């Protein structure tokens, strides 16, 4: 009777707090200090000064660093292709056909290696990828003719 | 369970850019979950995904998860956001855990997460690893310096042991977690110059939770005096067994006898007394007087004497405890809040049906057939005092 959902009364709740069963951790508490802090503020405060740490010792102003503000890139539109297994098609997730596309492929082709502009992969299913209007990555597949 | 049940959190924090799991405690069928995920997806913005999480602990849950996961099965068969599922509190066998990640869902689930707390359960995980060496699996090892599910197995022998096992498969993606609330103190398990203080050679990690310093946080639920109440408990270093609260933070037992990280100092008389209370639990008949006034001080209040109580004091204690006046259950029924007490003006109904019942000479014609009409009841539900 005293324990059972015990887990509520600390969210929207006028009672005083001190009757109430909240759960933290023992070490974790004395990280806690700053109240109403911002999630996104928490999370990117780990990530920002972990990038710091990691940039001023190893990478000393890494190229990646410089890259970012800069806007510059890691898998191009060529692999991201190749890379994430979900594709969307408005609010619904898909899994990446490429990967089906690929291996399954009796004769696969990759046009233009090297050259990332002209790059082009395709296959014997009839199924066609290349890059068109910057950002903007052309899949086409085709049936007969 | 508490912090992110709510739909807007777990939003919020995945429109920062960042991974989390929705809580499953706190959703209790397919259709009251159901409402939760759109209401994530309403408010994922494009593209943003999230995953969830599901308790071993009862059968219960575990008969509803099969409808459970049939909904996320269901869910993502029509294409649902949500690209990941989380097992927590035991691991799964090795023909529970197949199912899982070969689910028509599965590409959609595209990893599986699991929380071993042992040396045992770690090692359960990399059976399971093995099994689809193709399929990602996202090891969570937390500790019992953690907050809430407890345990009694170290943070680093742990991992200090079975991390050369964990390694030898790709698969498997090694996550630590517990007592961490900073960048700082979290660099050195990612750099793996943890493991130098133990005198092993470096064991880097491949990722990070934070459970607990992210419930003071702004778009957490959590109440203004509870988050106060957070922030104010001073931390510790590495836990103690000495039996107190430790840095505002005393261990206690559920009620199905396992341990829970709960806060002490904050809340120092619920804590306690469960402790007086289960360790007395004999002779209570004699501490009678001295345990049941502190059931009224932690504010769960004993009903004043039964037989010579009337009526009235019944059931207006019910309207007292859940009817919020700030709350205003009138007002809290328009916005359709899912802390909505439903059930709780349910129960005063067939308490009061029962008091026309008890005191009634005659046929129950009239007084019946009025109190249970749609129209007629719902409007005098709103209205308690009248
Ligand atoms: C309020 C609260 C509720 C939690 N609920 C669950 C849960 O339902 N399932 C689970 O596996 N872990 C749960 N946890 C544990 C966290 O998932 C995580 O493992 C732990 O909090 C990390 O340790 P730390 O917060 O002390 O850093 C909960 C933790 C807290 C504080």
């Amino acid at each position: 009777w005293w324990r059972s959902d015990s887990l509520w009364q600390a969210h929207d709740a006028r009672y005083e707090a001190d009757q109430v069963c909240v759960i933290p951790g023992t070490a974790a508490v004395a990280g806690i200090t700053r109240v109403d802090e911002p999630v996104g503020e928490l999370l990117d405060r780990f990530e920002q000064a972990a990038v710091d740490e990691v940039l001023g010792a190893g990478a000393x102003x890494x190229x990646x660093x410089x890259x970012x503000x800069x806007x510059x890139x890691x898998x191009g539109p060529l692999a991201v292709v190749l890379d994430a297994p979900d594709v969307l098609w408005a609010g619904r997730m898909s899994v990446n056909p490429v990967h089906r596309i690929a291996a399954p492929x009796x004769x696969x082709x990759x046009x233009x290696x090297x050259x990332x502009x002209x790059x082009x992969x395709x296959x014997x299913x009839x199924x066609x990828x290349x890059x068109x209007x910057x950002x903007x990555x052309x899949x086409x597949x085709x049936x007969x003719x | 369970t508490p912090t992110t049940v709510d739909a807007k959190i777990v939003a919020a924090a995945a429109n920062a850019g960042h991974w989390a799991e929705l809580a499953g405690g706190g959703q209790v069928t397919e259709q009251i979950f159901n409402d939760r995920i759109a209401e994530l997806e309403t408010l994922l913005e494009p593209g943003r995904a999230i995953q969830f999480n599901t308790l071993f602990l009862d059968p219960y849950l575990w008969k509803l998860q099969v409808g459970g996961k049939r909904l996320v099965q269901r869910a993502r068969q029509s294409g649902a956001p949500i690209d990941g599922l989380v097992v927590s509190a035991g691991i799964p066998d090795l023909e529970e855990a197949v199912d899982i990640i070969d689910e028509l869902n599965e590409v959609g689930i595209s990893h599986v997460v699991f929380k071993p707390g042992t040396v045992e359960q770690i090692r359960s995980v990399i059976r399971i690893a093995a099994e689809v060496p193709t399929k990602p699996v996202i090891v969570h090892i937390e500790g019992g310096r953690a907050g809430g599910h407890h345990s009694w197995e170290d943070l680093d022998d742990l991992l200090l042991a079975t991390y050369s096992e964990l390694r030898s498969r790709s698969n498997i993606t090694i996550c630590v977690g517990g007592g961490i609330g900073t960048p700082e103190r979290s660099a050195e398990y990612l750099s793996g110059r943890w493991a130098e203080v133990h005198g092993y050679p470096l064991m880097p990690i491949d990722g990070i939770l934070v459970g607990t310093a992210a419930m003071a946080t702004l778009e957490a639920t959590t109440s203004p005096q509870v988050k106060q109440l957070l922030v104010e408990t001073k931390g510790t270093e590495a836990w103690v067994g000495a039996g107190k609260a430790a840095n505002g933070m005393a261990s206690g037992r559920s009620q199905l006898g396992a341990d829970i990280h709960e806060i002490d100092n904050a809340a120092s008389r619920c804590g306690r007394l469960l402790d007086e209370v289960a360790g007395d639990a004999d002779a209570v008949a004699e501490r009678r007087d001295e345990i049941i006034a502190a059931m009224a001080q932690t504010a769960k209040p004993y009903f004043g004497d039964v037989a010579e109580m009337t009526y009235l004091q019944w059931l207006r204690r019910y309207v007292e405890l859940a009817i919020g006046d700030g709350n205003s259950t009138a007002d809290t029924k328009r916005p359709d809040s899912p802390w909505l007490d439903i059930t709780w003006r349910d129960r005063f109904e067939q308490m009061l049906k029962r008091a026309e019942a008890r005191l009634h000479p005659q046929d129950f014609g009239p007084i019946e057939t009025l109190f249970d009409a749609d129209a007629d009841g719902e409007r005098l539900l709103e209205d308690p005092e009248a």
